[PDB]
């Protein structure tokens, strides 16, 4: 019998030295010699996106999405959509934690 | 019998409110009410 | 028609705007479903503009309550006691927003 | 009848501070709670336990000075009217019905704390007469003076 | 007012006379039914309507010296 | 009065069934399968009415010429009635001409 771990959110903040760890993981995977322009390197070898897409899933939690994969071509995009925050909270938490006057109050039954 | 009317006693009703305060058949039976409500309104 | 219906005479509630105004609407109660497709206009409303008008109305108090219905429902409760009970479903938000200001600007 | 307490829909914080915000008065809040609850409150309340300030305070104080500002009001806007019939217009303006009806339609009645449902006009007078006296220790004889002129005579 | 009146041709001066009045209610009429009926030819026809309304407080009338 | 003094009995219904789940898998089987298989020979039902829609005067033209043979008597009786009858109307009756 195998054991089910727990259910992960899905709340993302970004890293603060999430550059230096990009700047990392782009030296492990695409080598040492880098072009100047390390943004604009392409990840067209389907090999190297997954060794970078995947070390950077396995690190931060956060996987990109079918929907983009073909979307994030190069490492800039990459850098674009870990920087974007996603944020997980049932929306009976997200109205209470906006700033709710005191004449307004909210019941979940459910 | 597929597709009969369920709801005709509620718009028998909707007449016969409109018709409620007159005299006679003319308040309860349907016909007759409603061949006055049209002319009331 | 006027014969087959009650009448009255005009009238403030407590000689209204005489010495000051104050709002006749007290309560007002928004029965909204989660799930439901008639109640997803109610439930824009709830998300973008019942706190502009709670913040607008300091003297209403507005219940939000999200159970499973099938109508969406709003219950004005008026200073006099009255009782106004208005179905909000499958109704845009413009059009909940301008019912909604309606009731605030009834007696 | 069932009181508004007792229907589903209700909080009795946002109620008073509505209520403040609508009289568009600056109440302190404990002052309106404690003008809002009642003796008879306390003692059932004391019999459910057995199976806290009560009006008095403030409700003297809001009759003295409802009785002080009225025949202030009359007498200046009347001159030439003496003083059996000036105590007796301030007496009708304090008066059961005029109070009963003034608080009902100002929803004094749904706020507050009493024992039996309808609230006893008695009841009604004194608790509207101890929101009156949390006015006059929350905002200033002449904040409260307005109010007792708009609210009593318009009445 | 009692024992004397001001006629205006036809309005009279708004330094000499305001009025103050103040909007109390924002409301709409009771339902109104507009029926078309004609006989023998099948001619009915029904709409509701329900006219906004506005019910307006006249606080004060006031007069100045000014004739 | 026409109309229920009580609720009706509550109509639950298993939207996952064997049949409501698997509704509708092997209707691509043509475009799928190297066209062995139609979808009109998919549908099942009566022998006249499998891949062929037609109207009803059609219906009861192809019903007497398929299975005609052997069919009631008094049923055949009314199929020759209910044909000689539709005949009429399609072919004599109408606003249209």
């Amino acid at each position: 019998i195998l054991v089910c771990p727990p259910l992960r959110s899905r709340a993302y903040t970004p890293p603060e030295d999430l550059q230096s760890r990009l700047e990392s993981y782009v030296k492990e995977v695409f080598g040492s010699s880098l072009p100047s322009n390390w943004q604009d390197i392409s990840l067209e070898d389907s090999r190297l996106k997954f060794n970078l897409l995947a070390h950077l899933a396995d690190d931060l939690g956060h996987v990109v999405p079918n929907s983009r994969l073909h979307q994030m071509c190069r490492v800039r995009d990459v850098l674009d959509f870990y920087n974007v925050p996603i944020q997980d909270r049932s929306k009976f938490d997200e109205l209470s934690a906006s700033n709710l006057p005191p004449n307004l109050k909210i019941t979940w039954s459910y | 019998l597929r597709n009969r009317v369920t709801d005709r006693y509620f718009r028998i009703q909707e007449v016969l409110k409109h018709a409620r305060h007159f005299r006679g058949r003319k308040n309860r039976c349907y016909r007759l009410a409603v061949r006055t409500v049209i002319r009331a309104f | 028609t006027a014969r087959g219906t009650p009448s009255r005479f005009l009238a403030s509630v407590l000689h209204n705007g005489l010495g000051r105004y104050v709002q006749q609407l007290q309560r007002l109660s928004f029965s909204v479903s989660r799930d439901g497709a008639s109640s997803r206009g109610a439930r824009e409303f709830v998300e973008r503009e019942v706190i502009d008008f709670a913040r607008r109305n300091p003297g209403v108090v507005i219940y939000v309550n999200s159970r499973p219905c099938c109508v969406p429902r709003v219950v004005a409760e008026y200073l006099n006691g009255a009782v106004r009970e208005e179905s909000i479903h499958c109704k845009s938000v413009e059009e909940i927003s301008t019912l909604v200001q309606k009731l605030a600007d009834q007696s | 009848p069932v009181r508004r307490s007792e229907k589903p829909n209700w909080d009795y914080h946002a109620e008073i501070q509505a209520f403040g915000h609508r009289l568009q008065e600056n109440f302190s809040l404990d002052l309106l709670k404690t003008a809002f609850v009642n003796s008879c409150y306390i003692k059932s309340e004391e019999a459910k336990r057995q199976q806290l300030k009560s009006n008095q305070e403030l409700s003297e104080q809001g009759t003295s000075f409802s009785q002080t500002c009225l025949t202030q009001f009359l007498e200046d806007e009347y001159p030439d009217m003496p003083t059996e019939g000036i105590k007796n217009l301030v007496d009708f303006l304090t008066g059961e019905e005029v109070v009963c009806h003034v608080a009902r339609n100002l929803a004094v009645e749904q706020l507050t704390l009493s024992e039996e449902f309808p609230v006893p006009p008695a009841v009604l007078q004194q608790t509207f007469f101890a929101v009156i006296g949390a006015l006059l220790q929350s905002s200033g004889p002449e904040r409260t003076a307005l109010f007792i002129r708009d609210f009593l005579i318009t009445q | 007012a009692d024992n004397f009146t001001l006629l205006g041709k036809p309005l009279l001066g708004k330094d000499l006379v305001r009025v103050e009045a103040t909007v109390i209610e924002k409301t709409e009429s009771w339902p109104r039914i507009i029926m078309r009926f004609r006989k023998r030819k099948n001619f009915k026809k029904k709409r509701i309507v329900t006219t906004p309304q506005t019910v307006l407080r006249i606080n004060s009338i006031e007069i100045a010296p000014c004739l | 009065i026409g109309i229920r003094l009580t609720l009706p009995p509550p109509k639950v219904v298993d939207r996952w069934n064997e049949k409501r789940a698997m509704f509708g898998v092997y209707d691509n089987i043509g475009i799928l399968g190297n066209f062995e298989k139609h979808p009109k020979e998919l549908i099942r039902g009566p022998i006249w009415l499998r891949g062929w829609k037609g109207n009803e005067l059609q219906r009861c033209i192809r019903k007497r010429k398929m299975v005609g043979s052997r069919m009631f008597a008094d049923d055949l009786h009314n199929l020759n009635k209910r044909i000689r009858y539709l005949y009429k109307h399609f072919n004599r009756h109408g606003k249209f001409r």
